[PDB]
């Protein structure tokens, strides 16, 4: 879990 | 006999002058208008700050001719310790009076005591208080005053213009230049005072303040006198060094001052400050050489860095004769910044010391000698301010001392800069000695020295006009022009200021100089001055006369772009340059002065160009040149708007393009150039030309100069890197003709057929055109081509060779010494998978042969041509020096070859073929030339860091690594604060300065430089000394470097005592093993030392020495054990195919197909079944550290902490990464595992690891709002404003997240609260937009403090 698959939610 | 006055005569004029003082009663021109002197019985002589009045016994006088009287005055106060008696003469000549003090003689001492002792009772200072030499008065008609003052501020002027009337009232106020005007008649005062007064504006001391000219008013009868008298003289000053040692130093010249009297010189109607000005001209000093300053049309600096010679002497001189065609033969003007030592900022203040990878005095002197044949002159950047330990002239006494006995500590780069006692250096001798050194060097041959950093308070607190009247004295003593920094600084004699010249610089406040007096009196002396940066506004907003406006291409703060530094000289310095060859002899409407600013006498007219600003110069052969402006007003377009006339013919107009880059404009010219490149006389009328340049583009008509009128043709040709190009016939009809010329290209106008300016490419260099500077031809002319490949110049801004397909490109050596030993090292850059090669061979057999496959390390050198922000394809350079080593054959016959082995399309490029006596003998090679054995202790290195190549640590910088220089006990741990060793072993090692906690390589290994054999076994040895525990580690990789694909080696501390490392390497089956010097995230131990000492101690260092790299035995192997262990890989790893990347898979599935390619070729040998083994061997090394990183990732995030305790110990790495970056440690912070967090930052986890996106642990401590994890964090020393991709720091994914509790924690620990997001969100609006109401507030308030 980096941002980006975070970001997107 | 009994009259008390006398009268010295010309045939311009009588003085009357006074027998009982040195004075002028008035002045008589031959039409009777009068000029006065001191009318009132003024007799004061000022000795050491005492004003002492002279009566009839203490003047003696005697009329020596009609032309000369002297003076013997009794000067003499027994309180003060004052008996002198002063020689003073007057002397006339034309419109001109001379006051000159020829003889000090000082009863109360015997002289300066050797080695410039202090001189008790010296008669320091010299004036004559209120002498007024020339004076006006209130009651004559149009009585004014102009005084110029020193300001570097564009929106400041330094001039004062006002009338004389019955209330001015001024004593001793002080101008650097004063012109009174009255009755017809104007004059200035010219003195030799090195006095140092008011100013307008400056940045630095070092001359800046130099104030000349005394203005005082006195009364005369029912008027008010405005009277010029010289500022005070140093005679014998006592000086006090750092350390308090007095001296007392000899002057720099005797006391002198002139007056010049004009009428009305430039016949214009009126009589001002401007007709004393044109006189002025004929007394004031001259700077040295500053005759040949309209000739210096490209300016530009060579620079040399950090050992890499980057720019060697000869490589100069081809770029001078690039230039020289690109302009047609215009003069140059080259400052060689690195020329000593190791490169710029190495060596300082070794003069004399003239760098050896660069070539020498021998070859320094082969450049300029060559060069000035194509109008070349070159100068060298000194520093006498700041010295290193190298430097052989550092010792005790030239360190500056601060009052409590420490050292003056300067910069710290390369080394650390010790600040130098500029006192002590110029009263001991040492500093003239050490520029005694560099004139043994160069003889005549060099033109200028550029003094650096001079008046900023580095070598003591005063650099005042006095030191630098010596400085410059020194300089011009050995016949060197003087040129130096700071914009506003040493203006008595320096001819050019680099932070006048390039406007980028310091910005407004701090520019050339902003005075219409010095600018009148001086343009076409100096590049002084104010050009064209509209940004800046005032005199920096299209400047008439221009100015130069300095741009480069040869490593310069990364200078590279040659077409942008040509069509920078076209645009600004061109017709700067051509109105430096005339002499302003009228200025008025000058926008910038005012009523309001002092300047309300200002010199007007509104019939000369509508009331708008007009500057009107003249040569000596009578040639007119008036500039003008469009309109006054700069909210008009038509202010940028100028145009220039040559003899009332219209030879420019238009805007110039910006000098900031904002604006392309719309001017178009075509200059006459009538003057030669050497000291600037008329050529003869059939060799006249005109440049023409067109801003936009298109056609322009213009009226040819007066003897072009009756010609029926004229030869165009365009100008670029090869010369005369497209050759046109030109109609001319009428005296007119019209030009076709496309946007910002230049182009040279001729009366008929022009030849070609001869250029033999690569002077001196052993091959003709090194650097591939003459074009397609040179591959038909020069170097001869083979194969069927193909050979191309290609690159528009720096050329190379560019090889596609089997091709070779050769060329006969010449001029070698036979049986001597030569390095040949080429740049080479090589895309393709096949081999690129540099061969030399004697008779079809080979002496030497060096060979690269795909270019593995990317150039990082700002200071090189090729360095990987060039471009040279794909948005990358991979350039670096690939050498081979032979011994030049008795026969005389050598050849070079460079070469592209294989038939596919991708491409090699190289540049600079380097051929230098050298005498490494480290490389031993096996029978089939593969490497047995290399030695390297760096005191033969040709250039670099060899055979390591710096590496991307810094980006592309003046990286922070070069060669070390022995020179004890400065260099030795123990000196001062010092606690490593700069050098190991000899006189030279590596050293990396302060290069800590970059977590990447610093420099490697390349195999060009050291082949590594597939499969082969290597043992590597070297000295070394690291500042601290774990800051520096070994790397071992194969190919381009790639973090998380290289294996560390952390080196332990050895800091004043040498350290051995030792280590084996088996080679990758790519042949593209290297190995190098990492700088890893571990903190240094600074031992408490604390300022300038934490960098001078060397606690951040690592020095490298006595480098052993050979092949070893492995145990040999047979065909079935490297079967077996083929086996035993592959039951270990292929069943790992899911649990793996997809470039970890192809890259273990490589080497496996690889390792089997050498076991079962037919033929294979035990050498064959023991390299496959080995190489399998260290894969399975790899491979088993890889998924001991991967198996730690998953102990982190899934929180087994017992697992990630013993995963380290088997060998983990702390610092392990995924594809993207994510580190154990942000996997522990993101899923809260506090322990782990814990262990991994004791286990020694870098704190601040970023991943691909810039997130750090602390942002991933967000997500889920971990408390105690961002405590943890914080106190280990993370970042909390650390921002990632999209701008956001800790904060902003805390309030973006929804999690109160943790903003309050970051508030606390110092997140900026005013600190914005990629868009325009502070953390108050990140908190508008999930509802954190309570953050919103408290934030605020810390906002508000
Ligand atoms: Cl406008
Ligand atoms: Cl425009
Ligand atoms: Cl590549
Ligand atoms: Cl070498
Ligand atoms: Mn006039
Ligand atoms: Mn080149
Ligand atoms: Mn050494
Ligand atoms: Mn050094």
């Amino acid at each position: 879990p980096f941002l980006a698959l975070l970001a997107a939610x | 006999s009994m009259v008390a006055c006398e009268t010295l005569k010309t045939k311009k004029m009588e003085v009357q002058i006074k027998k009982n003082f040195p004075s002028v009663l008035q002045y008589t021109m031959t039409d009777g208008k009068v000029m006065y002197g001191q009318s009132k019985d003024v007799r004061t002589v000022e000795i050491n700050g005492t004003n002492i009045e002279l009566g009839d016994d203490d003047v003696t006088f005697k009329k020596v001719s009609d032309t000369e009287a002297t003076y013997t005055l009794k000067v003499k106060d027994e309180a003060k310790k004052i008996d002198a008696v002063i020689t003073v003469q007057i002397t006339v000549k034309a419109n001109q009076l001379h006051l000159n003090v020829t003889k000090i003689k000082n009863n109360l001492s015997e002289g300066i005591p050797e080695g410039n002792g202090v001189e008790e009772n010296a008669i320091q200072t010299l004036s004559f208080p209120n002498q007024s030499l020339v004076s006006v008065r209130s009651s004559q008609e149009n009585a004014q005053f102009t005084g110029a003052r020193m300001s570097s501020n564009t929106q400041k002027p330094g001039d004062t213009n006002f009338a004389v009337t019955e209330d001015t009232n001024v004593t001793d106020s002080d101008y650097t230049y004063g012109f009174i005007s009255g009755a017809g008649l104007s004059a200035g005062l010219w003195s030799n005072s090195e006095h140092d007064g008011t100013y307008v504006a400056a940045p630095v001391r070092g001359g800046s303040q130099n104030t000349r000219v005394y203005a005082t008013t006195q009364q005369t009868g029912d008027a008010t006198s405005l009277g010029l008298a010289s500022a005070p003289w140093y005679y014998h000053r006592t000086v006090t060094d750092s350390k308090g040692k007095k001296y007392t130093v000899a002057e720099t010249a005797l006391p002198q001052m002139a007056v010049a009297i004009a009428g009305d010189e430039n016949e214009d109607g009126a009589v001002n400050w401007q007709d004393g000005a044109i006189a002025y001209r004929d007394i004031m000093n001259n700077p040295y050489k500053s005759e040949e300053v309209p000739e210096l049309v490209a300016w530009r600096i060579a620079m040399n860095f950090g050992s890499q010679a980057q720019n060697p002497f000869l490589t100069t001189l081809d770029n001078v004769k690039k230039v020289a065609l690109n302009t047609d033969g215009l003069g140059q003007s080259v400052l060689l910044k690195g020329y000593g030592n190791e490169g710029h900022d190495s060596g300082h203040p070794d003069y004399g010391d003239i760098g050896q990878r660069l070539g020498g005095a021998d070859d320094m002197n082969t450049m300029m000698e060559e060069g000035s044949k194509y109008g070349a002159r070159f100068g060298v950047h000194v520093n006498a301010s700041e010295m290193y330990p190298e430097a052989k002239a550092f010792s005790e006494d030239m360190v500056r001392r601060n009052s409590a006995g420490g050292l003056s500590y300067g910069w710290n780069w390369l080394d650390q800069g010790v600040g130098i006692d500029g006192i002590y250096d110029l009263a001991s001798g040492s500093r003239v000695s050490r520029f005694a050194d560099l004139s043994k060097e160069v003889g005549d041959n060099m033109d200028f020295i550029y003094l650096d950093v001079w008046g900023n308070l580095t070598s003591s607190g005063s650099e005042d006009s006095w030191e630098t009247r010596k400085m410059s004295k020194m300089i011009n003593d050995n016949g060197w022009r003087m040129t130096t920094e700071w914009g506003s600084g040493n203006e008595y004699d320096s001819t050019f200021q680099h932070w006048a010249a390039d406007l980028t610089y310091g910005g407004y406040t701090s520019k050339g100089e902003n005075s219409e007096v010095m600018r009148f009196l001086r343009n076409h002396q100096k590049d002084s001055w104010v050009g064209d940066y509209p940004q800046y506004g005032g005199a920096a907003n299209a400047p008439l006369l221009g100015g130069y406006n300095m741009k480069d291409f040869e490593g310069w703060q990364g200078r590279n772009d040659y077409a942008a530094y040509i069509k920078n000289l076209y645009t600004h310095d061109v017709s700067t340059k051509f109105i430096q060859h005339f002499k302003v002899t009228r200025w008025v409407n000058n926008p910038l002065l005012t009523a309001d600013n002092g300047n309300a006498a200002a010199v007007s007219d509104p019939n000369t160009n509508n009331g708008n600003e007009q500057i009107t110069l003249k040569d000596s052969n009578g040639n007119v040149v008036v500039v003008s402006r469009g309109s006054n007003d700069t909210s008009s377009a038509a202010y940028r708007q100028r145009t220039i006339t040559f003899n009332g013919v219209k030879v420019a107009s238009g805007v110039v393009s910006a000098g900031d880059g904002s604006a392309t404009g719309d001017e178009s010219y075509l200059l006459p150039w009538m003057w030669d490149s050497f000291t600037g006389k008329l050529v003869k009328d059939s060799e006249q030309k005109l440049y023409h340049w067109n801003t936009k583009g298109g056609t322009t008509t213009w009226t040819l100069p007066d003897s072009w009128k009756n010609l029926s043709s004229v030869k165009v040709y365009q100008l670029t890197d090869q010369g005369k190009t497209n050759e046109q016939t030109v109609a001319v009809s009428g005296g007119k003709v019209t030009l076709t010329a496309d946007a910002e290209t230049p182009y040279v106008v001729y009366k008929g057929e022009a030849k070609q300016i001869q250029v033999n490419w690569s002077e001196g260099m052993h091959v003709v055109d090194a650097g591939f500077n003459g074009g397609s031809n040179t591959l038909t002319d020069n170097w001869t081509v083979s194969g069927s490949g193909k050979a191309e110049v290609e690159g528009d801004n720096n050329a190379m060779l560019r090889l596609t397909g089997k091709v070779d490109v050769s060329q006969r050596l010449t001029d070698l010494k036979a049986g001597q030993k030569y390095a040949l090292y080429v740049g080479v850059d090589n895309r393709s998978t096949g081999d690129a090669s540099v061969t030399v061979t004697s008779g079809g057999k080979v002496l030497a042969t060096n060979s690269t496959g795909k270019s593995i390390a990317k150039n990082y050198i700002k200071a090189y041509g090729h360095n990987t922000n060039s471009n040279t394809e794909n948005g990358s350079s991979y350039f670096q020096n690939m050498y081979v080593f032979f011994t030049a054959p008795e026969n005389g016959d050598a050849t070079v070859t460079l070469s592209h082995k294989s038939t596919d399309g991708a491409h090699t490029y190289f540049d600079d073929v380097r051929i230098v006596e050298n005498q490494y003998s480290g490389i031993t090679y096996e029978k089939d030339g593969t490497l047995k054995s290399l030695t390297n202790g760096f005191e033969n290195n040709a250039q670099g860091i060899w055979p390591f190549v710096v590496s991307g640590s810094e980006g592309v910088e003046d990286n922070r690594i070069h060669l070390s220089e022995l020179h004890a006990p400065f260099t030795r741990a123990g000196w001062d604060v010092k606690k490593m060793d700069d050098v190991l072993d000899g006189t030279w090692s590596v050293k990396v300065n302060g290069l800590t906690q970059k977590g990447t390589l610093v420099y490697q290994t390349i195999p060009q430089n050291v082949k590594f054999e597939a499969g082969a076994k290597y043992k590597v040895s070297f000295d070394y000394q690291s500042g601290s525990d774990d800051i520096y580690a070994i790397a071992v990789g194969q190919g381009e470097y790639s973090a998380g694909s290289v294996k560390l080696t952390n080196l332990k501390k050895a800091l004043g005592e040498t350290g051995k490392a030792e280590f084996e390497l088996t080679g990758g089956v790519n042949g593209d093993s290297w190995f190098g010097i990492y700088s890893t995230a571990t903190a240094p131990d600074l031992q408490g030392s604390t300022g300038n000492a934490q960098d001078f101690g060397g606690y951040k260092d690592f020095v490298l020495d006595n480098l052993k790299i050979e092949r070893i035995e492995s145990q040999t192997r047979t065909k079935a054990e490297a079967q077996d262990k083929v086996k035993e890989i592959r039951g270990k790893y292929d069943s790992k195919r899911a649990e793996l990347s997809d470039a970890a898979w192809q890259q273990y599935q490589d080497t496996l197909v690889k390792a089997r390619v050498l076991i079962n070729k037919n033929g294979a040998t035990a050498e064959d079944f023991t390299k496959a083994y080995d190489i399998l061997v260290a894969l399975d090394e790899y491979m088993k550290l890889k998924d001991l990183d991967r198996k730690l990732l998953e102990a982190a995030m899934d929180g087994q902490d017992d697992e990630v305790r013993i995963l380290m110990a088997n060998g983990a790495d702390v610092n392990a990464a995924d594809e993207f970056g994510t580190t154990p440690l942000h996997l522990a912070a993101f899923a809260g595992h506090l322990e782990i967090v814990e262990v991994l930052l004791k286990t020694g986890a870098d704190v601040n690891a970023d991943d691909v996106l810039g997130d750090t642990p602390l942002h991933l401590a967000a997500y889920f709002g971990h408390l105690e994890i961002v405590e943890v964090l914080l106190k280990d020393g993370a970042d909390v404003n650390a921002q990632d991709h999209w701008g956001w720091t800790p904060l902003h994914l805390a309030a973006w997240w929804g999690h109160l509790e943790i903003v309050e924690v970051l508030l606390k620990h110092g997140a900026d609260v005013n600190a914005q997001d990629c868009f325009g969100k502070t953390p108050f609006d990140l908190a508008i937009d999930n509802g954190n109401e309570d953050i919103a507030e408290v934030l605020q308030k810390a906002a508000k403090l």
